[PDB]
């Protein structure tokens, strides 16, 4: 997939295309890759092959609706469930989560990563393509975090063979 | 010989401020267990109480409304959180205080225990409030074993109607009124065995307590923290004033802590007050006959500040 | 009819030297369970004691301050470290030897084992100190199972308020005063179920014992080791002098051992003294009528030296 | 009214030859539980016995010195190897046959049920020796579970001071004297919870029994094997001579077996003798009135030889 | 990563760059690789891929705040949790820990290693490059252990493609 998140002017946007790839064939091309969590309080975009990609999603929910939607704490509570003696399996996927306050990237291996000063996050095969266009824009244009995510996603759909121009974007507030 | 719902509500609005639909559904639960009395034989021995399920946070008043309806309606009460038949054997041992304290100063020798063994039972079987706190803690998903669904199974003959054998005789349960509470944040009500979802028709959802709601719970309720400390410190010979601009800074200062840590609910007020009435409670005796003014200036520089832990910088790269 | 906090503190400063905020919070815990007496009916049957949570090392005085407040205030005491209701059935069995130890040596016949069934209960429901040592040992993380959070759940009806059925009758708990201790080095107080964090408002943190603190604990406390040996060796007909320059070399020699092995706390002094009073304790009888001067020169060449094990050279490459 | 350490030692040197520091530390353990008597009220109800920890092989005399100090000092004894409170309920049932046997064989009717439940408990709370054999068998590493550290936890209220409820009344433990033994070859003393290392100040290390030490244990001790067989065979009407050059070949022949198989300790002598006194014990009656000389020549050709198994040639390539 | 530790004149320094690498791309370049433990009593630098690299860090903490911060003992107590019958998983990472007293290197496989006479330690892909510059300096210059760590880290960022010049250094006392 290609999942990107830009944050500019009290705006937090999270976009992603909609191509479910099986081998070198396309099975589904509309798939919603960015979903809403905690009654619409947090944004989550996933990447990494359906199954694991999903169970990682659910596990972060059962942690939000058990910590009052405190993103950072929910994140770490989940990460710590991998860094123990008795591991929590291992997931082939990662998430980009963000609410009005913070934005993160959580991997199903048990680690939480904070963005770099510019507050831009991308994941998936088309990841760095979007991250390159995003940084390009954020640093050289006035465009809104939505316009940028929109623009950056397309630039990445035209380079990655596993990413299309059929995306779903969500923003906060 | 019992109050009206309109009155049960208004009598509850004095210890448990807030909520609403909460009391309402609880009121009609008592009112209709009485209306069950004025009926013949057929339409009387068969009309199980419409049990209640309270869905709400922690510290919002799910247990209060069940307690202030055991005294302000007088009936055997008991709270349990998931043996199972020993829940009735305790509802009976708590009925020997409204028949041996209600008929010791009333019907006043008179001993005859074989006389109160059918005066105590007749009670429980009629007036019986069993409260199950944290019932959501026994649902199907829990990621390994499902024996918690076994407890939900042994706790079935009771909400249905069986005959528990206590040390006072065979006490039936068919008419007891059960009230179960739950956070239900992880699970949903429908995650309970269907053979028990229809034995809890009343679904009432309580709300959380806001900044303003914490302001009122601090005074309006009988024996509120403002009064309890006004009195416990009056015995020391000291008077204390709790100004209004200082009650806001205690409700909107115990709320600030519930939205940055676990939301323990109203019980947060106790831990806040205990830090406020810390300076006074110690040297109160050695300061007899003084009226201390607890205002915004005092409360502010009474506890300090409480920002989040450190979460980040510790374990995140 | 009870002391003032200022006095409870000063009466504790004789057996438990050190700490501070420790005693303070414990004092006001007793003082306000009494101030609860001089109150009407409403504001009296509802005002749960502000329970205490002592956070500190091992051997600093978390249990002492709970014991020297069960006798120097006289009330049923009991210590437990994580059945649960059998904690109350033991608080009652420790009530008889009080409401019948002084009373039996006061009523002299006049037995009447029927009043110690309602007057010995007032001795619990009112004066009741339950001490839970090592409570941090039952928190969520523990890396496999979480049944330790089940104990923290069965131990809830007590700190809240229920009716334990003992062999002396139905003794309520609502007003008992609970005090829990913990090292809390691995876990944090907030790692306890929220439905019990608000039932322990008082958070007192005790400090560890330094070199100077070990010097004082060796003499000032009543029945200190310096006195206990001065007396236990006087019965042999021998007198012994514990100079001050030799008390330093026993406190700053039992400390040197606590910072190079497990920090057992004050209890380190006992094992140190026992090695010092080893030469004398044996041939004390056969040396009747002698004043031995235990000074720096004696203490030094009395035990020897205690450097770390060998850790390295054994399993490290 | 009790012996001196110098005497307790010398009275032990007759059944348990060998060791040294073993007896010494055990002696002063008894001597100072008596010196505790001649003291006022403060410095008397608080002065816990300096418990002992015996570190030594198997069959060197860790249990003997604890037994020959329960009779040769007379006090309730009991040995246990890791319920926990039923260790006291057995120390009391062993304190009966010293009243309804002793106090009827000194001051011979005179029953009085309510007189033994005050004449016996006062004997346990004062004279009480609890022996814990193999305590090293409950330490942290064991390579899977650590519940053995739970036993070390339930066995804490006792060595500390609690009130065990027996069928004879509430018997305190605060003053009981505990002695724990251990091989401590795998673990170390410090592998025990620190909250119990300071409740065992006395650290005595017993040595193993050599060739010469096995020679002496064969005769010098009262009721030694040389005597026990001299008597058990005299009843058959037969006399037997145990020459000295033949005692060496029995001590240095039971030692040869302890350094080529499990080192069971002194108990090796019993299995050796039983093979020696095998020929005689059978046909002793049918050989009345005969003085048999058991010398080097007899002992030699009495058992045979005992070389190592086969270990090698079996499972090694 | 490159993590290096020099010790000269009662000085104990521990530095490391800040590049989180994913494949041959750079995901985060500011990351703090050297953290403080036991109220600031001990220094710890890790290397070996987030997750494991972290859970190894935590496990050494739960061992310090359970042994009074006795580095050496905490180390061995941790190592022994791998050398038993029932292993403690296996971690793809290693740590360089050091306080005023000693300095060590602990691997998530269950072994503790003491420096060589010069008291210099380095780990991570850029490891030996730093260790080579360090020894070079320590043995031929007067530079402080801080200056050396600083200098050695840069020399290593310019040779290792998984190491940058964006580092975080900590020292004791
Ligand atoms: N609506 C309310 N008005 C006043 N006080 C309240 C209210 N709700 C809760 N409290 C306070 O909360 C405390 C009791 O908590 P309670 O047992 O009612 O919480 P719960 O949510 O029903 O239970 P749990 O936390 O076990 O789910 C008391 O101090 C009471 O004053
Ligand atoms: N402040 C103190 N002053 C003097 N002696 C003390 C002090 N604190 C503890 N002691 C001594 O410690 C022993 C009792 O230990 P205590 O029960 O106080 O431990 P603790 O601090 O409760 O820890 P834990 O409960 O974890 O063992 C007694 O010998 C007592 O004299
Ligand atoms: N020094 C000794 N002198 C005489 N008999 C001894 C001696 N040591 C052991 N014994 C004999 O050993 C037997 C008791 O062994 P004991 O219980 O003392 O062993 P231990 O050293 O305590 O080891 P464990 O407790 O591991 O068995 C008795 O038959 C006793 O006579």
């Amino acid at each position: 997939t290609t999942i990107v998140s830009v944050r500019r002017n009290g705006q937090v946007v999270v976009g992603g295309d909609g191509q479910v790839s099986l081998g070198n064939t396309v099975m589904k091309g509309n798939a919603r890759k960015v979903r809403r969590l905690y009654n619409g309080k947090v944004l989550a975009g996933f990447a990494g092959g359906t199954a694991d990609a999903f169970t990682l999603f659910e596990l972060f929910e059962r942690k939000l609706e058990m910590h009052q939607g405190h993103l950072l704490k929910s994140a770490v509570e989940l990460a710590k469930d991998w860094r123990t003696d008795r591991a929590l399996r291992k997931l082939e996927a990662m998430l980009i989560v963000a609410d009005e306050k913070e934005s993160l990237i959580i991997t199903g291996i048990g680690d939480v990563v904070q963005p770099e000063e510019d507050q831009i996050l991308a994941i998936g095969s088309g990841g760095n393509y979007a991250l390159s266009a995003a940084r390009a824009l954020v640093e050289n244009t006035e465009l809104s975090a939505h316009e940028i995510v929109e623009k950056s996603l397309r630039i990445a759909g035209d380079i990655c063979v596993f990413t299309n121009t059929n995306f779903t974007i969500e923003e906060l507030p | 010989s019992e109050m009206t719902p309109r009155e049960i509500v208004s009598e509850l609005d004095q210890h448990i401020i807030g909520q609403a639909d909460a009391k309402r559904a609880v009121a009609i639960a008592l009112r209709n267990r009485w209306r069950r009395m004025q009926l013949q034989e057929p339409l009387r021995h068969e009309v199980t109480p419409k049990n209640i399920l309270m869905i709400g946070p922690t510290g919002v008043g799910k247990t209060e409304i069940a307690r202030r309806l055991a005294k302000l309606a007088n009936a055997p009460f008991i709270k349990v959180e998931a043996e199972v038949d020993s829940i009735i054997r305790d509802l009976t041992d708590s009925a020997m205080k409204l028949v041996r304290q209600q008929e010791i100063a009333k019907n006043r020798k008179l001993i005859n225990p074989e006389e109160l063994k059918q005066k105590a039972i007749d009670a429980v079987e009629q007036n019986g409030i069993v409260f199950i706190d944290e019932i959501d803690k026994i649902c199907k998903k829990s990621g390994a074993d499902v024996s918690r669904e076994g407890v939900q199974r042994d706790l079935l003959p009771l909400v249905e109607g069986s005959t528990v054998s206590t040390k006072h005789g065979m006490v039936k349960t068919d008419h007891i009124l059960f009230i179960a509470s739950g956070a239900f944040q992880v699970a949903r009500p429908s995650d309970l065995i269907p053979e028990l979802q229809g034995r809890l028709p009343i679904r009432v959802e309580l709300t959380a307590l806001s900044a303003a709601d914490f302001e009122r719970i601090l005074t309006e309720p009988h024996a509120s923290l403002t009064e309890q400390y006004k009195a416990l410190m009056a015995t020391e010979g000291v008077n204390i004033a709790f100004t209004t601009d200082a009650v806001k800074k205690i409700a909107e200062a115990a709320f600030r802590v519930n939205e940055k840590t676990e939301n323990i609910g109203a019980r947060r007020l106790h831990t806040v007050m205990e830090r406020l009435m810390d300076k006074i409670s110690f040297s109160a005796s050695d300061m007899n006959g003084q009226t201390v003014n607890i205002d915004a200036a005092y409360v502010a520089d009474a506890l300090g500040e409480v920002v989040e832990n450190e979460d980040l910088s510790r374990f995140i790269l």
